[PDB]
């Protein structure tokens, strides 16, 4: 699953030559998320009697 | 009791048996002194003879 936000500086133009921020973002970074599995489990019995 | 096992099936208390509907009895004493002297047939109240 994806992360969002992301934040670009703004920068005020004084400048040129590129000459340009970013923040510094992580390019790819991601988060896993692990499903488990329970067992419900019963038993009966039939005596030779009934 | 009648209600076995009781872990873990179900099982119930009385009246699931089977019922029958011929009737038996004992050998009863032979019937003789109701069924050995000679009838003899009247018409009134009391007989005479001489």
């Amino acid at each position: 699953v994806e992360p969002d936000a992301g934040k670009a500086t703004w920068v005020a133009a004084s400048t040129y030559g590129t000459d340009t921020t970013t923040g510094e973002e992580v390019k790819g970074a991601l988060k896993e998320i692990h499903f488990s599995t329970y067992k419900l489990a019963a038993k009966s019995f039939i005596t030779d009697e009934t | 009791a009648v209600n076995q096992s009781s872990s873990v099936e179900v099982s119930s208390e009385s009246y699931e048996t089977i019922f029958s509907q011929r009737i038996i009895r004992d050998l009863q004493k032979e019937l003789v002194v109701g069924a050995l002297f000679e009838e003899l047939p009247m018409s009134s109240k009391i007989l005479t003879m001489l």
